[PDB]
């Protein structure tokens, strides 16, 4: 991607696909809870990543 | 051995709701046979009012050591690295720079670093090569 | 940034090889065990998987001539070449990290391939290498884990190479003081601690394993338990942070909502 | 081997080792369709891509900077 | 009784699992690499 | 398949392809390690500079 | 129709209790402390911060007017 | 409940302690020859107290034994992969065999 | 015209049959398919066309 | 290839090897499927436990205490091992 | 050519259904043919009525000018002036779209009286749609509270076990609060002699009077979004109202509060809106944070969805009160996106699981992907849409609302970014449980998602993705209308 928002699209679906891959054996309790752990911790970074992009628009008016 | 997680009340009085000792279903024996084998629960077994904090879907509880002992070790580990870092700083044992840091010509590359004139030379230039 | 990118590219090749070969060992054993304590004496039964692990481990250990050496050894040098208080402290942390990198690689190899057998005899009479389809990516990665770093070093680590995408301020270019001003001892110190430290660990395991029966000593048991439980961070994260965050919702639900 | 209840459980991704009897016929129908999309992507990519470092001469940039002053 | 499992653990250190046979090949192709390097030196003289 | 009681495991006889491939892969690494040592051991340890020859 | 769900008495009592926790709530000192924190103390902290920096953050296109790096190096010797 | 020496219940309770003693030893000791020495040492510490008649004395040892097991417990015990707590536990569990019940939704 | 012009005698015969015939017995022919795929789906296409080619 | 299945013929050939290699087994003590442990083989409480621990290690399983106490003969062990999907 | 056609056609539609169904009610002991197949021919006519209502606004949409400032399609009807601008046009389309969806949701899951339900649903859709095209405060309030009468009876008749409590909550919470808004409207008609939108926007009242008017209006709005601590009615209503009632309530009614801010606060009380903005942010931020944490402890399946709507609309309130175009547009985008995803979550929970097992407790469900793969696909996809994952309209609305909040208030507006983490915490914990582990031991295997339920999920998913990938369809209409709401004097 040529801007941070296109990066954020891949950034989020990376966690989505990893969540579906870690918990691939969804009949196993540990895999199900492990996939949730990876997703929620990565979403914590995504929340800060959104805040950084918002400040980028505030200061420069662009994400390119 | 095992101990209950935090914020689990010792007592409660919710009217006529049955009062049972809080049990973490994660700690139950898995080699037994249950009606719900995945959750280690038998049919019609009563639930604690906060059973959602004491079941398999709750966060996994670690009971190898007490939290106070686990936090004592955690602080001790980083405490060692803190003293090790401060001693080298206060003692000043880290090596000196072998040479003068890198210098650059043209007033320290001021114009190439976004400077406009001599007023903003020090605002943008790197370390200026004073020896032409 | 050039150093980080080059080590990132090289690491993607030999670390993937380690996971592929590790999964090849798990498939080779019939019980599909994953604990290395139940392994032992696999070197002769699965030599092709062992060589992939052995080559990947040496590349990981920055053995000179391999991809990891040209990508990882320069970064450790750059810490001392920064010549600041933080860089000097991180250099020791990186130096110990490099020493441990060789230590757990030898320990992992010895338990899985060189230790006395721990699994039942029935496992070894049915222990065979996997098919060609599994092997094929590992061989391709193995070659890239030997020659890849040497060929690509000048692209990313060459002095003056144009990489305008990664911006380095003129005041932050320390590729000269890292390359020349370093004492000759620091150039080989990670190698000495790696190979020499690994040999000491290997000798203790083979002939004096009674030292590592750490269940006797109380301090060793706590130290082993503390690092085996991963700095107790998982317990602290769950029992304190996650539990309290859930209790705040419970307090909000009960006392407010 | 086992029982998977395949009579009604028909997910898009197969449901416990599923391969239709006419798998060869559909595979060819997919390979041709897949090939027809890579070529279409290639033609769209070539006709739409451009070099961002060559769309303006350096002389043009000098005039832009001087006017912006 | 001292080690009532002597006759069961014998196989774990005999035949393929002897100390010599376990490490006989711990460095894959070390001498093969020496030979090629030794041949390369003669080819470069 | 039959299990033989009290029989020690002999040296395994793997397929010749696996043994030859493993030695060649190791041979490639060791040769390359020595080849770079023959040409870069001064520069590696700081005993000499690359331009000096 | 066919009652596809095997109703559990313990689950129903657990569900009914959660939906009717308001019946047994008591405004004791424990409840008052939690009410004060969430409805008074926490809003006051945001209330002070919101107005303390209200109209005092001109971050749109903020410019740098101070050099970042040091010109001359002073050795520790 | 009181302890009944030389009974059937006591044999199961003692055998439960013996399994925990040897399984714990197997976790810490990763070599068979070093494990046999500890395994035989534990039994030599078990047969020594086999000739004890007073239940009151036997209660103390059971209390003592259940504290050594908790003190020597390995933080990462060895578990078979398909057993509870294993790596392959609950992996690809076959679906429940039951005929569907149609409903006019 | 059967829902409005039929008399009481003819209408009652159909309904008694319908309850018994339905009793003698998936999730198809519910009476919404023709309405939605002729009225609703083309309407959404028109909305899509407006935001595209207006 | 994987393990060539696990029939009771191969299961019996492996449990017998355990009893033969156990020195605490009484002298003579013919090993047959019908043979017991306390009587036919001469095993006390703790000796039988060690046999079961080798039994679970041999097939890479874990035998619960409740199920262990129900295994007192050789045929019961063969049947118990057979009735387990994770016996390898 | 809009309000006149919409009211007359729907009134004729109401009369047509009443005449047909109630003709033979005279103790005839009759059977009739209209009542065959659960009154299929009466449900079909009502469904056709909802579809035609959409075509009515489309005809006026063709003539809509996105480059024209001010209200368009100005019309006099019932002594009331009606008009359409960019913001009103999109909200009307969303309301009418949910008409057929709400009816189709309860096609064959009602115990009876389908004709009464169909008329009530269509009446609610039109009344809410008319509330976006009225051009005075009095007409706004009339349509704002006229929906209570059909909704109170709808919940009390077709509701769940606790329908009686839910009917009292919605009737009393939304009326006692709206009466405080009526007081502010009455004040406008006393001191200005008019409540017209254009007339009152040009009048500057005293700073003390604007404070009194803002409080009266905001009480009615804050209860309706809803905001904490006047939100407790919403979880009760959703958990007991019928599925079609939940769709309209979650998809349209809660959006009237955001539209109410646009009409009743920003252009007429601009000076006091700037002063109240820090207070609104503090309330909305706490509403967002508290609701997410409270959702983590809920056990009712439909209640969890109800609390999720509270957190999202807190972001909408934050965005709409930002004094920049980015925040205002993002709030409007999020309202449209929430108007599709939120009903879908109720359909998955209260329309698919409930219609099969009739129990909303969470403990009865786990591992539903084993025998309901189609259900799990939509459940996972809509769960990610609800959490603000990109390619969905919710992400576009949330990101712009958060960005606009930071532009409005960099320090405390940054706290709105916590919605990215908190929303994923409760939404995925529910989805991870419903799909993970083995199939529930308390459930019998039954049918997966049927064709009718597939249609509802697909045509609620499609608008979300289109808006998420290409929101310029929405932004182009909104840009001129939304730019009028900004109050700033840069010198
Ligand atoms: C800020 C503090 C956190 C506040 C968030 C609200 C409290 C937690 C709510 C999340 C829902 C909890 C849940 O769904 O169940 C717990 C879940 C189970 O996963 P787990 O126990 O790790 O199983 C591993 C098996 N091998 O475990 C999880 O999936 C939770 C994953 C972690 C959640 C991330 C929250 C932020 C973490 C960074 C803060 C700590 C920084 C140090
Ligand atoms: C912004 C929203 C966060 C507001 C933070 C509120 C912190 C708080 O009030 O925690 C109270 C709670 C102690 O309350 P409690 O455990 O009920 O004491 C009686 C025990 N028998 O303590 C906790 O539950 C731990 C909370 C720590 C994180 C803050
Ligand atoms: C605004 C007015 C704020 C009034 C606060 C009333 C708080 C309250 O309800 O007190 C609790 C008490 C019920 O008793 P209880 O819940 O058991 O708490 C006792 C703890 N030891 O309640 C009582 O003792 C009964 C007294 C209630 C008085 C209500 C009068 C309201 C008049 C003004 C309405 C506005
Ligand atoms: C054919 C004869 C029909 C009556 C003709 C007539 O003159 O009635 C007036 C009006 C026609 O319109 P017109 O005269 O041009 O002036 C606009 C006033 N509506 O026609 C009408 O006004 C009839 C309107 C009847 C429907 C009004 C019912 C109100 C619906 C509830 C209110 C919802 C909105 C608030
Ligand atoms: C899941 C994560 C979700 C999000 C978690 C919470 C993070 C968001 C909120 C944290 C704040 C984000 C960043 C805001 C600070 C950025 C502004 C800044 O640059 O700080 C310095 C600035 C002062 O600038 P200065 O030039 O020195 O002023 C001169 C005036 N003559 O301005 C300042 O003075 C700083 C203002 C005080 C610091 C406020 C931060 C505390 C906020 C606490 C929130 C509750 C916890
Ligand atoms: C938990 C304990 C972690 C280690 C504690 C470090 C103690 C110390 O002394 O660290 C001091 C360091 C170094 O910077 P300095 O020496 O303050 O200034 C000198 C500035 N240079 C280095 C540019 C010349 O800065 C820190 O703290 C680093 C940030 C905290 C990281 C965690
Ligand atoms: C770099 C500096 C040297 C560190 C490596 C020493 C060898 C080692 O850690 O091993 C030595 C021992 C044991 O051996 P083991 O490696 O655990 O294997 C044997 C596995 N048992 C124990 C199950 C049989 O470990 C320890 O309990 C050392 C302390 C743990 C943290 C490592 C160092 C922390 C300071
Ligand atoms: C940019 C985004 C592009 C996404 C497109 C990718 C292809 C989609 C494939 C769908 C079919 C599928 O895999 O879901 C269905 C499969 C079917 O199970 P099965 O493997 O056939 O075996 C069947 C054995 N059961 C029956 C025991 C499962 O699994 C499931 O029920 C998993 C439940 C969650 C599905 C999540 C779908 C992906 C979410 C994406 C979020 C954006
Ligand atoms: C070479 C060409 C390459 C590209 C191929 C493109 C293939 C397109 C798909 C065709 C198959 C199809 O539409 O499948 C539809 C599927 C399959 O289930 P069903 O049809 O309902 O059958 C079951 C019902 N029964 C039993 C009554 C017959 O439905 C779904 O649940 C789809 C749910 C949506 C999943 C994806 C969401 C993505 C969201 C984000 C988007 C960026
Ligand atoms: C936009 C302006 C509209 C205003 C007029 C609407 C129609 C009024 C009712 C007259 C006809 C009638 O009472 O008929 C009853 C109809 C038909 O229901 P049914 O199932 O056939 O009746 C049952 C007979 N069975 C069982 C034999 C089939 O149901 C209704 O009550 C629907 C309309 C009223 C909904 C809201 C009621 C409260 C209104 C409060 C206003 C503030
Ligand atoms: C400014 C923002 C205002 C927002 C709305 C204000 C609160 C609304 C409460 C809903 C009541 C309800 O629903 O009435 C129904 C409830 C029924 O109670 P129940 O749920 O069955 O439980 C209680 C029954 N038991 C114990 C048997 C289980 O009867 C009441 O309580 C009757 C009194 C209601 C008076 C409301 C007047 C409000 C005045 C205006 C604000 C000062």
């Amino acid at each position: 991607g040529d801007n941070y928002l296109i990066l954020f699209v891949g950034w989020e679906f990376i966690g989505v696909a990893s969540y579906l891959l870690i918990s691939f054996w969804f009949t196993r309790f540990n895999a199900v809870k492990s996939g949730l752990s990876a997703l929620l911790i990565n979403r914590f970074g995504d929340a800060l990543l959104v805040l950084g992009l918002s400040y980028l628009v505030l200061v420069t008016g662009s994400v390119n | 051995k095992s101990f209950l997680p935090h914020f689990i009340p010792k007592n409660y009085s919710y009217g006529d709701y049955p009062r049972l000792k809080p049990e973490n279903l994660q700690k139950r024996d898995p080699y037994l046979k249950y009606d719900d084998q995945a959750n280690k629960r038998n049919f019609n077994e009563p639930l604690h009012p906060q059973q959602d904090d004491l079941d398999m879907w709750a966060p996994d509880h670690f009971d190898f050591v007490q939290d106070s002992i686990a936090l004592k070790w955690f602080g001790t580990f980083f405490g060692v690295l803190a003293v090790f870092s401060s001693v080298i700083y206060i003692g000043g044992l880290y090596p000196e720079k072998p040479a003068n840091p890198r210098n650059y010509p043209f007033s320290g590359l001021a114009k190439d670093l976004g400077a406009s004139s001599e007023e903003d030379t020090l605002l943008y230039a790197a370390k200026i090569d004073k020896s032409i | 940034y050039n150093l980080a990118l080059f080590h990132l590219i090289c690491h993607s090749f030999f670390k993937a090889l380690l996971f592929m070969s590790a999964g090849s060992v798990i498939h080779s054993i019939i019980s599909e065990y994953q604990d290395i304590r139940m392994y032992g004496g696999f070197r002769q039964f699965i030599p092709l998987a062992y060589t992939c692990i052995f080559i990947a481990s040496l590349s990981l250990m920055a053995i000179p001539g391999l991809t990891g050496f040209y990508s990882k050894d320069i970064i450790i040098e750059s810490m001392y070449g920064e010549y600041t208080f933080s860089g000097f402290i991180i250099y020791w942390f990186a130096l110990i990290s490099a020493t441990c990198t060789s230590l757990y690689s030898i320990r992992l190899i010895y338990y899985t391939f060189l230790n006395n057998p721990n699994s039942p005899k029935y496992i070894y009479i049915n222990l065979k290498e996997n098919d060609i389809v599994l092997i094929t990516p590992m061989i391709i990665l193995t070659i890239l884990s030997i020659f890849g770093g040497y060929l690509l070093r000048d692209i990313y680590l060459g002095m003056g190479s144009p990489f305008n995408e990664l911006f380095i301020h003129p005041n932050n270019l320390s590729l000269i003081e890292t390359e020349f001003s370093l004492p000759s001892i620091l150039k080989v110190l990670p190698l000495i601690t790696g190979l020499g430290g690994g040999l000491i660990l290997l000798l203790i395991y083979e002939f004096n394993y009674s030292l590592f029966l750490v269940y006797n000593n109380k301090n060793l048991s706590k130290l082993y338990s503390f690092f085996n439980q991963k700095i107790m961070f998982d317990q602290l994260l769950n029992n304190l942070i996650l539990r309290s965050g859930l209790n705040i919702g419970w307090l909000l639900n009960v006392h407010i909502d | 081997h086992h029982i998977h209840t395949p009579s009604y459980i028909k997910p898009p991704t197969g449901g416990w080792n599923f391969t239709p009897a006419n798998w060869k016929q559909n595979t060819v129908l997919v390979l041709v369709g897949f090939t027809a999309c890579c070529v279409g992507l290639y033609k769209l990519g070539e006709a739409g891509s451009y070099n961002p470092k060559l769309k303006y001469k350096e002389e043009e940039l000098s005039r832009w900077n001087q006017s912006a002053k | 009784a001292g080690n009532p499992w002597k006759r069961r653990d014998a196989w774990r250190s005999q035949g393929a699992f002897t100390r010599a046979n376990r490490f006989r090949g711990a460095l894959p192709g070390f001498f093969w690499g020496l030979g090629a390097f030794g041949v390369y030196c003669v080819y470069e003289k | 398949f039959k299990y033989v009681r009290g029989a020690i495991v002999p040296k395994p006889k793997v397929h010749p392809g696996y043994v030859i491939t493993s030695k060649f892969l190791g041979g490639l690494m060791w040769f390359w390690i020595f080849y770079r040592a023959k040409q870069d051991y001064p520069v590696w340890f700081g005993l000499k500079h690359p331009w000096e020859h | 129709g066919p009652h596809l769900l095997r109703e559990d008495a313990s689950f129903q009592r657990y569900g009914q209790l959660r939906d009717n926790l308001a019946t047994y709530w008591k405004f004791n000192r424990k409840a008052a402390r939690n009410v004060f924190i969430f409805l008074v103390a926490v809003p006051a902290g945001l209330g002070y911060l919101a107005y303390n920096y209200e109209g005092k953050t001109p971050f749109v296109g903020k410019r740098r007017t101070e050099p970042i790096f040091e010109q001359d190096y002073v050795p520790r010797k | 409940k009181a302890v009944v020496p030389f009974s059937e219940a006591n044999k199961k309770y003692v055998s439960s302690l013996y399994r925990k003693s040897l399984r714990t030893a197997h976790d810490w000791i990763n070599k068979t020859e070093f494990y046999r020495v500890k395994a035989s040492e534990i039994r030599s510490r078990f047969d020594a107290n086999k000739h004890i008649n007073d239940p009151n004395e036997l209660k103390v040892i059971f209390k003592e034994t259940e504290a050594l097991l908790e003190d020597y417990a390995h933080p990462d015990p060895i578990i078979p992969p398909c057993r509870p707590g294993g790596s392959k536990f609950e992996r690809n569990i076959p679906p429940r065999v039951e005929a569907r019940i149609p409903i006019d939704v | 015209t059967d829902y409005l012009f039929q008399n009481a005698a003819n209408q009652a015969l159909y309904v008694d049959n319908e309850a018994d015939l339905k009793e003698l017995d998936e999730n198809e022919n519910e009476g919404w398919e023709k309405i939605m795929y002729v009225g609703f789906v083309p309407t959404m296409i028109l909305i899509f066309a407006i935001v595209l080619f207006k | 290839s994987s393990t060539p299945s696990l029939t009771k013929e191969i299961i019996y050939d492996r449990i017998v090897e355990i009893l033969e290699s156990y020195d605490n087994v009484k002298q003579g003590s013919t090993i047959s499927p019908a043979a017991s442990f306390s009587k036919d083989l001469g095993l006390d409480s703790l000796d039988t436990v060690e046999v079961l621990l080798e039994l679970e290690n041999e097939f890479s399983i874990l035998i619960p205490d409740n199920e262990a106490d129900e295994i007192k003969t050789v045929q019961q062990a063969v049947d118990y091992i057979a009735a387990q999907e994770d016996s390898i | 050519m809009l309000v006149q056609n919409l009211i007359i056609f729907n009134i004729i539609g109401i009369v047509l259904l009443v005449l047909l169904n109630n003709n033979n009610n005279g103790i005839l002991n009759k059977k009739s043919l209209l009542t065959i197949k659960n009154e299929l021919k009466l449900k079909q006519i009502g469904l056709i009525i909802s579809i035609i209502n959409i075509l009515i606004i489309i005809e006026n949409w063709i003539g809509f000018n996105s480059n024209y400032y001010g209200f368009q399609n100005i019309e006099r009807f019932l002594n009331i002036y009606w008009g359409i601008d960019g913001i009103s046009l999109l909200l009307v389309l969303l309301t009418l779209i949910l008409g057929p969806i709400a009816i189709l949701s309860n096609w064959k899951n009602l115990k009876g009286y389908y004709t009464y339900y169909v008329i009530s649903i269509n009446m609610l859709v039109i009344l809410m749609a008319l509330n976006f095209i009225c051009l005075d405060l009095v007409s706004f309030y009339i349509l704002f509270e006229s929906t209570l009468a059909p909704l109170f009876l709808l919940i009390g008749i077709y509701g769940a076990n606790n329908k009686n409590k839910a009917a009292y909550y919605v009737l009393i919470y939304t009326l006692a609060s709206s009466l405080f808004m009526l007081l502010s409207i009455v004040i406008y008609y006393i001191i200005i002699n008019s409540t017209d939108y254009i007339y009152i926007n040009n009048i500057i009242l005293s700073i003390n009077l604007q404070s009194l008017l803002f409080i009266g209006i905001i009480i009615g709005i804050a209860v309706k979004t809803p905001l904490m601590p006047v939100h407790t009615w919403l979880p009760t209503v959703h958990s007991e109202s019928p599925l079609g009632g939940s769709i309209l309530l979650a998809g349209v009614i809660l959006k009237l509060a955001i539209y109410g801010v646009i009409r009743l606060l920003l252009p007429n009380l601009s000076e006091i809106s700037m002063m109240f903005t820090p207070i609104i942010y503090i309330i909305s931020i706490l509403t967002l944070i508290y609701s997410s944490l409270i959702t983590l402890k809920q056990t009712d399946l439909k209640v969890i969805i109800a609390y999720s709507s509270i957190s999202h609309l807190a972001v909408c309130m934050i965005g709409i009160f930002a004094n920049n175009l980015i925040g205002i547009n993002g709030s409007l985008i999020l309202c449209l996106a929430h108007g599709f995803v939120s009903p879908a979550l109720f359909i998955l929970v209260g329309g698919i699981l409930y219609d099969r097992y009739h129990n909303r407790l969470i403990n009865y469900y786990q591992g539903l992907s084993t025998f309901m793969p189609i259900f799990s696909i939509y459940l996972v996809v809509f769960s990610f849409c609800n959490t603000g994952t990109p390619l969905s309209g919710n992400f576009v609305g949330e990101f712009l609302s958060i960005t606009g909040a930071v532009i409005r208030h960099p320090i405390i507006g940054s706290l709105t970014a916590a919605s990215v983490l908190l929303s994923a915490c409760y939404q995925m914990k529910l989805t991870n449980r419903l799909t993970g582990s083995v199939f529930s031991q308390y459930l019998h295997i039954t049918n997966d998602v049927t064709n009718r339920e597939i249609f509802l999920l697909n045509w609620l998913l499609i608008p979300t993705i289109i808006i998420g990938i290409y929101p310029s369809f929405v932004t182009n209409i909104l840009n001129l209308a939304s730019s009028t709401l900004i109050y700033s004097v840069l010198i």
